[PDB]
């Protein structure tokens, strides 16, 4: 999903609000902040109502301006609440009654997702690969800066996981694929307009193809 | 008009979510309290620090850490949620590694701790992939021209830690002394371990 969440490479932001080893305060800066992660895990592990990937996707589905003005942990409160409503566990009306006011949610999905790709290649370390030049309106774990770009395999995972584009929509056809550490030269991704050396993106097999 | 939607106070919304689920018997006794405790007390960059100090003093473990990070971490019992498949990345005299999750906040929680606010900022998420040298500089870490910066974007299930270079002036230090100078920021890759004057 080509949403505002896909921030890598966006220009115009100011300084990172940190200097190295500065005091970052306690883990949680307010008494509610542990709830989004805790209730996500309840949803995943106790209720079996959704996957972690569905949580990433529901946050991507926040209305764009809403996303941009919302603190991190609050995005997850909104996301988990949305999933609970979508899965029929809660109603928005009971959340608003309990909250004593408006509790706007993420926007409905505009894609049913897609299955794990039928045709993929097992790549080896050292091999040149291109990120498939594909556009996916639903959940995808490929940041746009690497779409269609060429890099070299530095690692093939020894474990396999469900394809996010499927499990992020709660589909039954996510299968399992390894991922690959694909190293791109900074100039491959940003031309002359970068000060870095290389970027390594951890990409599902189904996002990749042999390079020309 | 680009205006924010009307919203109840976030605390009221978060607690409403809790109460709605808890009121339906869907949250086990002490469930969120137990996670809060784990997040605050068990998931810690002190664990990553321990691993680095061990790697620094034990060539065999250093080799295991760099080849099968998961196995290495498992020896300490430090695998956990958002830290089940671990890859440690080695800094060298010609390579500085840095970790981000441009798409959200993905972090090796059990050994680095939950990400800090700044790591999750749009500033860090947008900028470090494209201008890591300038970003580290602004953050107080100067990386020379002769050093390649490599940014790992945490886009899937791999969960990364940086193994920084051991600084000169620490020869013969104990594992405890070495641990002390490996901070959260060293593990994320934005800082280099510092030896006192
Ligand atoms: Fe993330
Ligand atoms: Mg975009
Ligand atoms: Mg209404």
């Amino acid at each position: 999903m080509d949403g505002v969440h896909d921030l890598a490479g966006v220009q115009g932001f100011g300084k990172v609000p940190h200097t190295v080893n500065a005091d970052i305060g306690p883990t949680f800066h307010a008494e509610w902040e542990h709830l989004p992660y805790s209730l996500m895990f309840a949803g995943v592990a106790e209720l079996g109502a959704f996957s972690v990937d569905e949580v990433r996707y529901v946050v991507e589905r926040m209305e764009p301006r809403h996303y941009m003005m919302t603190p991190y942990y609050e995005r997850y409160v909104i996301g988990v609440a949305t999933l609970m409503v979508e899965k029929g566990i809660l109603t928005q009306d009971e959340l608003e009654s309990l909250a004593g006011g408006p509790f706007p949610l993420s926007r409905p999905s505009e894609s049913e997702g897609r299955p794990a790709p039928v045709e993929t290649t097992t790549f080896e370390v050292g091999q040149r690969v291109r990120v498939r030049d594909e556009y996916v309106p639903g959940h995808i774990r490929m940041p746009a800066y690497c779409r269609g770009r060429v890099g070299t395999i530095s690692h093939r995972t020894t474990e396999k996981w469900p394809f996010p584009d499927a499990i992020g929509h709660g589909r039954n056809d996510a299968g399992e694929e390894p991922t690959y550490h694909v190293k791109f030269a900074a100039e491959e991704l940003f031309g002359s307009d970068t000060d870095g050396g290389s970027v390594v993106v951890d990409l599902f097999e189904g996002y990749l193809e042999p390079a020309a | 008009e680009n205006a924010a939607p009307a919203q109840a106070p976030v605390s009221d919304r978060a607690w409403a979510l809790f109460r709605a689920l808890d009121g339906k018997g869907l949250v086990p006794d002490g469930y969120v309290e137990g996670w809060k405790k784990t997040f605050e007390e068990d998931f810690s960059p002190r664990r990553g620090a321990e691993l680095v100090a061990r790697a620094w003093t034990d060539p065999e473990f250093r080799q295991l850490l760099l080849t099968d990070g998961t196995a290495a971490v498992a020896q300490y019992g430090y695998l956990g949620p958002q830290g089940e498949y671990i890859v440690a990345v080695e800094d060298t005299p010609t390579l500085k590694n840095v970790i981000v999750c441009s798409l959200c906040s993905c972090t090796a929680w059990p050994i680095l701790g939950l990400p800090p606010t700044w790591y999750k900022s749009f500033e860090y998420r947008a900028r470090v992939v494209r201008e890591p040298r300038k970003v580290l500089s602004e953050m107080g870490t100067e990386i020379a021209s002769d050093i390649e910066i490599r940014v790992y974007d945490t886009t899937a299930e791999t969960r990364y830690m940086v193994l920084p270079q051991r600084p000169a002036g620490t020869e013969g230090w104990s594992q405890e002394q070495l641990q002390e100078i490996v901070t959260k920021d060293c593990l994320i890759g934005v800082a280099i371990p510092q030896v006192p004057t």
